[PDB]
C-alpha cells in the first residue's frame, strides 16, 4: 500500500512520495558509549560504507542516497553517497584513505544529534522487487578518537 | 616569442578551468598583458595575478561528486524502444548469414555497413536523469565506460 | 589519472550517440559474433 | 588584487586547521598584515 509512516523523527522509516526512507539518528547509536570515557574526547567520522544484503538481477543496479543532515558545517559535496551495487559500497569508484580531499561524512562529531537517512527512488516502480527482497541495511562507520 | 608561448599556456589553462566548473562564461586573461605604455614588461605579473584568480575561483567552486555506476544491456534496450525497436540476437545472427543489413531509427541502430557490424545508442535515450530525483545537482557528466 | 579519460566530460543528456564497431564480421570474427549473447556497457558518471 | 587573493587563500588555510585540530578558537590571521605606514609592503612578510 503505496503509504506509510512509523518511528520518532530521526529514527524513522517513512514512504515520502514514491521514495522509501530510512532515518538513524548519530547520536542514538550511543558510539561513546562503545570505549571507556578516557582515550580522548574527539570522536568523528572518517568513512561511510553500506551493505545491501538483497537479491538484485543481473545487469540491474542499485540505486540509493546516503544522506546527512545535521547542521555541521560541511566541505562541498561531502554531505552524501550514491550507492549503485551494495557490497561493502562507499560510493566512489576507487577509495583512498591517503585522498587529499575530505571523505565524505568526514569530521562530524560522532555525537551528532543529527540523522543520517537512505533513500530508494522509485519504490513502487523500478524498484519495488529489489526492496520486497531487501533483508535489513548494514552501515559501516569508522570514525578516529582523539 | 616567450610571451606569445606563455599566453598560449595561460589560454589552454583556462579551458581546462572552463571544462572543469563547466562554465563557458568565466574569463580570465582578459588580453592587454602586454602594453607598450611599459614596453612590454609588467606582462607575466599581470598572468600571474590572472592565474591566481582562476585558482581562487578553482578552490572556492570545487565539489565532490555523486560517483554512479549505470549497467546498460544492448539486448534490453534495442527490444524496449517505443517507436523503432528490433531483437538484437535475431538481426545481428541474420546479418551474419546474409552480409546485408539495417535496422533501427538514426542514433539507435544495428547495421553492417563495408564488412563491418555497428550498434548505435543514443545517450539521451538511456534516460539517465530519471535515475536520480531532479535535485543532487544538475551537472551529469561521463567519467568512464566499459 | 592526470590526463582526462576516455569519454570523460560527455553530458550525460548527450544527443550523440555511441556506437560499438566489429571489423571483419563476415569474415575473420563471425564465429565470434554469431555465438554473442548481447553487448553490456559500463558507463560510470558523475553528479554535481 | 593579488593581496586580496593571498589573505583569502590564508583565510582558507587556516580553516582547514580548525577542522584538523577541532578547535575553533585559534585565530593567527590577525589583521593588519597591510598597514598604510609602508604602504602596504611587509604584508607578504607579514602573512609568512
Amino acid at each position: 500500500e503505496g503509504k506509510g509512516n512509523v518511528g520518532a523523527s530521526g529514527n524513522e522509516l517513512k514512504l515520502s512520495n514514491r521514495q522509501i526512507e530510512a532515518s538513524v539518528r548519530l547520536s542514538d547509536l550511543k558510539i561513546f558509549s562503545d570505549y571507556p570515557e578516557s582515550l580522548g574526547n574527539t570522536r568523528q567520522l572518517k568513512q561511510v560504507s553500506v551493505t545491501l544484503p538483497a537479491l538484485v538481477g543481473p545487469y540491474e543496479d542499485i540505486r540509493a542516497v546516503l544522506n546527512y543532515g545535521g547542521s555541521i558545517v560541511m566541505p562541498r559535496g561531502c554531505s552524501a553517497i550514491a550507492l549503485s551495487h551494495g557490497v561493502n559500497d562507499s560510493g566512489q569508484f576507487m577509495l583512498d584513505f591517503n585522498d587529499s580531499r575530505y571523505l565524505p561524512f568526514e569530521g562530524i562529531s560522532v555525537n551528532d544529534s543529527g540523522s543520517l537517512t537512505l533513500s530508494f527512488p522509485d519504490a513502487t516502480d523500478r524498484q519495488k522487487a529489489l526492496l520486497e527482497s531487501l533483508s535489513d541495511i548494514i552501515l559501516h562507520i569508522r570514525y578516529t578518537i582523539r | 616569442q616567450f610571451f606569445d608561448l606563455t599566453q598560449s599556456f595561460c589560454l589552454m589553462a583556462q579551458e581546462a578551468l572552463r571544462r572543469e566548473l563547466t562554465d563557458n562564461g568565466v574569463t580570465f586573461i582578459r588580453g592587454g598583458a602586454w602594453n607598450g605604455t611599459t614596453a612590454g614588461l609588467m606582462a607575466g605579473e599581470t598572468l600571474l595575478l590572472n592565474l591566481a584568480e582562476m585558482e581562487k575561483v578553482w578552490l572556492e567552486r570545487d565539489e565532490r561528486a555523486l560517483e554512479v555506476t549505470r549497467t546498460v544491456s544492448l539486448a534490453q534496450f534495442y527490444q524496449a524502444l517505443s517507436s523503432d525497436n528490433f531483437n538484437l540476437t535475431e538481426k545481428l545472427t541474420q546479418f551474419l548469414r546474409e552480409g546485408k543489413g539495417n535496422v533501427g531509427a538514426s542514433g539507435n541502430e544495428l547495421k553492417l555497413s563495408n564488412r563491418q557490424i555497428e550498434a548505435s545508442v543514443r545517450l539521451s535515450d538511456l534516460k539517465i536523469f530519471s535515475d536520480y530525483p531532479e535535485s543532487l545537482g544538475n551537472t551529469r557528466q561521463l567519467k568512464q565506460v566499459s
